[PDB]
């Protein structure tokens, strides 16, 4: 009744296996014997690199098949055949009671439906491409269609490099694809010269698709395909304020990611498309949707957005871009995230975590379901940042004065002494003891006044997200060497802070504790260093800025720092060159 | 058709587009007290509307609230007699109890093949993501009795159930958590409530614990939980597959806690790991909820007619602080518009401002210092006197930027803070022209810092306010500078959407007050950044001024600045 196409957490998922361990996911052994596409391996790879990755299937609640399954088109190259037959020779397969299915394109020519080819019966599908009348509202995620050449991990950093105000450009509303002479979903594209005028909404199409150039050209193609160039596609998403999504052969299309990256504001036109993460993602707050229906008047709606909600939707596209479309690491983690929330209802992020900076890929719910246990939501709400910190001290005298001096402050609720397993990097694991939010790592040899002290705390007080320290370190790129370096000595600017005498928050070392991978953290006890380099690393990943700095060993750095950048992608460090002091 | 969505079964070719961004709705004229009140509700509200050819959504004056003697086939006879059915297309209909005394199908048994449907007890199998709008189930109880605003804090009760004709297997679990743990859970048996030699009135009773427990025993959905909401207590709904009323807009996860029924002996332990912030922050959340839309059937007409329109209209749809802030916390509310945490490269520089009045020799060595700064990008010269004429265009300075002279209409001194369509940056110097004794690494630096902070005043002056109890005032104080909470204008780095703000957005008259005192603009801005960004200044290194802070403080109706002890200067 309930088991089929209308399936459900309650009735289509085993909670009893979720329940026991913590939320992992299991994927298939490769069979060595079948083509695996660079997307898939991607996929698989973002899942294996994740957390929730396990080699044991009983300890796993969550399944995802090695074979291939985002090409379900007969005629695409990188489908997979035989697949009825072969899905149901799998051993754990179980009728897919825990199973979930990544999937990019389903359908032929004739009809791009949901032709996923076998029976998936009760496996829950990450299908790109879901219209809201076959979307299982609290089963199924949709997530965006990415290309071949989507980065696996960091990303482009987006477009958006100035905030100019009036944010309109030397454009209102542009689109240059390619119309379909014969098919379904070209009705869209095909009416574009009816809004289309010129000086500031410019639609471009063109008929030639294959042999259908000269073959069935209408009396309309030639003054499309003419005036169908002297403008950059590329070129014209970075001058246009907003831009045109319509539905093609498939509902989804490349040009959202394209558009979110530019970030121009999306007016989507593929009517009933499930949008990616919309069980989760507020789509008012970064794009414009509407209706293809009501092409006719689009313009005169799209001018009478207001200039503000025009700044915000940009700000809210760029963001989202950042945060959860960058890589399909990314991808795989929110979808992961999104069944993980939805199996404790009341352990889960709230709508406020996922459309706010960080996002809810940054936020572990499990932590906390309450808003004001995180740093990040203080100006939302009508809190204030806690007025007590719980000092942490890591000890391997100036101690017994620093000691002294550290309890003489005011705010100082608490101090804890560390003694050591030796693990030196044990230091950042989350502590029941601690009751404030504030925690300040302390080193024993580092000598602090009490003023000093202060000083930081009212810093902090002002810059909740960030680290606030008074050793900075910068980082620098070696041209000779082609990898990241490490300064330490009269560098006129810095990037990073040392967690041995630095202000920050407890969710800080919860997320040190339970979001980075193992490897990370032996690779740092191995080296008996650089957990300061990877907290500050993971601390200007999660708020996108720079820390604030107040007033063989060497070797290691090295290495440390290019894992660490190998690991995210990309260089989350960003230069400062102001330092915050009492006036 | 439980298949379709908007995208098909619904028709937008009724209401397009209007300057006013509400949809048209209409009530046939031809009823339960209950929803004749909801029909005056929708007749005095913004969606009201004539001229039927001009209208979008219906509201048939048909009783389907209550199901017990709804009489199907009636229904289906008047839905066919509208005269305006069209298949159903756009006609929205109110319902809060959908079940039936020989199954409970958790959705309204009237065809209804394109309808949309407002139900109050909503299953996951037979709502529409898309298409319906959960409404609350009224209860008469919250208008027939007004319980005191209890503020949040401690209660003799931790858990609690008042319901009658429980399913026996949810009243053993309940009796078996009671004598788990005692003195907290406290279950009530059959307006009064009745305990073993106790006897409770059940609307004040609820005010005595923290958290109350919703039961699905019939229809899915019972008006017990807008009870709950009005006395305070978090709810916990226990019902395995039940959609929470307003879920597609209000944040249920931060007022109500949900326990699947396999769980119910496991209640109480999820119950504790709830810290008492979040439990404070949960009661004010549902009585928020409740007087504003459980409390009337009016509120709950209006939260479906905007849900509604927000569908239609997503571009105008409210916002999420709006749907699910309480007012408190909404004056609280910062909500930073420069909120995307970019840092700008040094391709683009700052267009410098110079505001100049019966003064030309403090003007040529204000220009000749600024041209010595690097990043330049452009600079404009504001001419507020208007008997005087501008110099020749020979006797300029000479620079390699960009200079021009604004013709200024009248003399204001807000002419500084008009946002110039001939800035092409998002970075404004103001400087006035006094200001000559600044070097130029002094002013790059200043740019330097003002880079990663865009959304925040970056200026060199460092002014502050305090507060006075001998005349219960706010004061003005320069003298000593131990803390600061301002900024004046004067060579003050601050993004054009801050001129933007100040020329446009406004509150009252702040504006119309500086020009006719003709003094007060740089408190004016400070109190402006700090009420629009929530963040305080970044500071680089009388008695007219007293009434202008008094002032903007009663205009605001509190103090927007923040105090701090933080400066920034070069490593
Ligand atoms: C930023 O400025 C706005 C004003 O545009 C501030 O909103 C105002 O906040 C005050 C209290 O903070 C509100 O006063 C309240 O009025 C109600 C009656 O409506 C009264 O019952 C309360 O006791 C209180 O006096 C005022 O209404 C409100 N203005 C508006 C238009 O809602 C906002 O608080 C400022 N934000 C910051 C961070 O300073
Ligand atoms: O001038 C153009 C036109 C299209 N595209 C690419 O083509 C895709 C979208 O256009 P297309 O008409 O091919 O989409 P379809 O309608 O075929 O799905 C995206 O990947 C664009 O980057 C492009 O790069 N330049
Ligand atoms: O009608 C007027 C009056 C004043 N100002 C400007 O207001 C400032 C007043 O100068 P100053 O800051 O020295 O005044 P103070 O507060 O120091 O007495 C200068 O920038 C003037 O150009 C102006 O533009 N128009
Ligand atoms: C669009 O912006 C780019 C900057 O990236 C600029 O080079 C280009 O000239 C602009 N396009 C037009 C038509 O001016
Ligand atoms: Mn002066």
């Amino acid at each position: 009744i309930y088991k089929g196409k209308k399936c459900r957490m309650e009735s289509c998922f085993d909670f009893t296996l979720c329940k026991k361990n913590g939320f992992k996911v299991y994927v298939y052994p490769q069979q060595k014997g079948e083509k695996i596409a660079e997307s898939y391996q991607n996929i698989l790879a973002a899942i294996e690199g994740s957390r929730f990755y396990t080699s044991d299937p009983s300890q796993a609640c969550l399944f995802v098949l090695s074979l291939d399954t985002l090409d379900r088109d007969q005629l695409s190259p990188q489908y997979v055949h035989n697949l009825r037959s072969k899905v149901q020779s799998l051993h754990l397969w179980n009728n897919g009671r825990n199973h979930l299915i990544f999937n990019l394109y389903s359908g032929t020519w004739p009809d791009y439906t949901e032709d996923v080819g076998f029976d998936i019966g009760q496996a829950m599908l990450a299908k790109a491409s879901i219209s809201t009348e076959n979307f299982r509202p609290n089963f199924d995620v949709s997530i965006p269609l990415f290309s071949k050449d989507h980065p696996r991990t960091g990303g482009e950093r987006g477009f958006l490099k100035f905030n100019t105000i009036p944010p309109l450009r030397k454009y209102m509303l542009v689109f240059k694809g390619k119309r379909y002479l014969t098919g379904i979903g070209s009705d869209t594209r095909n009416a574009l010269y009816h809004v289309h005028n010129g000086e500031d909404v410019v639609l471009l199409t063109t008929c030639k698709h294959g042999k259908d150039w000269q073959k069935h050209k209408d009396s309309r193609c030639d003054r499309d395909n003419t005036e169908y160039e002297k403008y950059d596609y590329r070129e014209m998403l970075h001058n246009a304020t907003f831009c045109l999504v319509p539905r093609g052969r498939r509902l989804g299309s490349f040009r959202f990611l394209e558009a979110l990256q530019a970030a121009c504001v999306p007016v989507m036109l593929s009517n009933g498309w499930e949008l990616p993460f919309s069980e989760v993602i507020n789509w008012n707050q970064a794009a414009v949707i509407g209706d293809e229906r009501l092409l006719l008047q689009i313009p005169s709606t799209i001018r009478s957005i207001h200039q503000d909600k025009i700044l915000a939707l940009r700000q809210q596209t760029q963001f989202l871009w950042e945060a959860y479309f960058s890589s399909v690491e990314k991808i795989v983690l929110t979808t992961l995230e999104i069944i993980q929330d939805r199996i404790f209802k009341h352990i889960s992020r709230n709508s406020l975590i996922w459309n706010k900076h960080p996002g809810g890929l940054f936020v572990l719910p499990q932590y906390s379901s309450y808003l004001g246990d995180f740093p990040y939501y203080y100006a939302n709400l009508g809190l204030k940042p806690p007025s007590k910190f719980t000092a942490v001290i890591h000890a391997v005298q100036p101690v017994l004065k620093l000691l002294v001096a550290a309890a003489k402050s005011q705010y100082c609720a608490q101090i804890i002494v560390l003694w050591n397993s030796k693990v030196m990097s044990s230091r950042f694991l989350p502590y029941d003891n601690i009751i404030t939010d504030a925690v300040l790592s302390l080193d024993e040899d580092t000598v602090l006044s009490t003023t000093e002290v202060d000083f930081a705390f009212t810093v902090w007080q002002s810059f909740p997200e960030r680290i606030v320290g008074y050793p900075a370190r910068s980082h620098f790129w070696d041209n000779s060497k082609e990898r990241w370096g490490y300064t330490s000595k009269w560098t006129n600017d810095y990037s990073m802070v040392l967690t041995g005498a630095a202000i920050y928050h407890k969710y800080y070392h919860y997320l040190y504790s339970h979001y980075l991978p193992a490897s990370l953290k032996n690779m740092v006890d191995q080296l008996a260093n650089c957990e300061d380099i990877l907290m500050n690393f993971l601390v200007s990943a999660v708020t996108k800025l720079p820390p604030i700095k107040v007033t063989d060993h060497f070797a290691q750095r090295q290495s440390c720092m290019n894992t660490f950048a190998s690991w995210f992608g990309y260089m989350p460090l960003i230069h400062s060159q102001m330092r915050l002091d009492p006036v | 058709d439980l298949s379709c969505r908007m995208h098909t079964c619904f028709d937008v070719y009724r209401c397009g587009f209007n300057p006013k961004n509400k949809i048209k709705v209409y009530i046939y004229a031809l009823i339960s007290r209950e929803y004749n009140e909801l029909l005056m509700a929708i007749s005095d509200s913004d969606y009201y509307t004539d001229d039927i050819n001009r209208a979008c959504l219906f509201v048939p004056s048909i009783d389907v609230l209550n199901q017990n003697t709804l009489r199907i086939k009636e229904t289906a006879q008047a839905m066919a007699q509208l005269s305006r059915w069209d298949r159903g297309t756009n006609h929205l209909l109110f319902n809060m109890l959908p079940g039936g005394p020989p199954d409970y199908n958790t959705a309204l048994d009237v065809p209804r093949d394109r309808a949309l449907l407002a139900g109050g007890g909503f299953s996951t199998w037979t709502y529409r993501q898309g298409y319906d709008v959960s409404i609350p189930v009224y209860s008469p109880l919250s208008a027939e009795v007004d319980l005191p605003e209890k503020g949040p804090g401690p209660r003799q009760y931790f858990l609690l159930s008042s319901q009658v004709g429980l399913h026996p297997e949810y009243r053993e679990d309940l009796e078996a958590l009671q004598v788990k743990h005692g003195e907290s859970v406290l279950v009530l048996d059959k307006r009064k409530r009745c305990h073993k030699h106790q006897v409770f009135d059940y609307p004040q009773v609820l005010q005595e614990a923290t958290f109350c427990v919703v039961l699905r025993g019939a229809r899915l959905g019972q008006a017990v939980l807008s009870d709950v909401l009005q006395a305070g207590c978090v709810p916990v709904v226990i019902a395995d597959s039940y959609i929470l009323p307003f879920s597609e807009v209000l944040d249920w996860k931060r007022a109500s806690v949900v326990v699947p029924e396999e769980k119910m002996s496991d209640v109480y332990s999820i119950l504790q790991s709830i810290p008492q912030r979040q439990i404070e922050e949960m009661q004010r959340q549902a009585r928020w909820f409740w007087e504003a839309y459980f409390q009337s059937i009016k509120a709950i007409a209006l939260a479906t007619l905007q849900i509604i329109n927000d569908r239609i209209y997503p571009y105008a749809a409210i916002s999420y602080e709006e749907w699910n802030d309480p007012p408190a916390v909404k004056w609280g509310s910062v909500s930073n518009p420069l909120f995307l945490p970019l840092i700008p490269p040094q391709s683009q520089g700052f267009t410098a401002i110079v505001l100049t009045y019966d003064r030309v020799e403090s003007l040529f060595r204000v220009i000749t210092e600024v041209s010595k700064v690097p990043s330049l990008s452009k600079l404009l010269v504001v001419w507020n006197n208007q008997n005087k004429n501008p110099p020749e265009d020979s006797l300029w300075p000479k620079i390699r930027v960009p200079l021009k002279v604004v013709r200024t209409a009248e003399n204001k001194l807000s002419n500084r803070f008009f946002p110039y369509d001939e800035i092409e940056t998002e970075a404004v110097l103001a400087i006035d022209d006094d200001i000559i004794m600044l070097t130029s690494d002094e002013l790059q630096f200043g740019y330097e810092v003002w880079r990663e902070f865009p959304d925040r005043l970056v200026g060199y002056p460092g002014r502050l306010h305090l507060w006075d109890h001998e005349m219960n005032k706010w004061k003005y104080e320069s003298e000593w500078t131990n803390e600061v909470s301002m900024v004046l204008t004067g060579a003050a780095f601050y993004h054009k959407y801050f001129n933007y703000l100040y020329t446009y957005k406004m509150p009252g008259d702040i504006k119309n007050w500086v020009d006719a005192h003709m003094n007060c603009e740089d408190i004016a801005m400070n109190f402006l950044v700090a009420n629009v960004t929530g963040k305080a200044v970044i500071k680089v290194t009388m008695v007219e001024r007293s009434e202008c802070i008094n002032k903007f403080a009663s205009v605001f109706g509190t103090m927007p600045l923040k105090v701090v002890e933080h400066r920034a200067d070069p490593v």
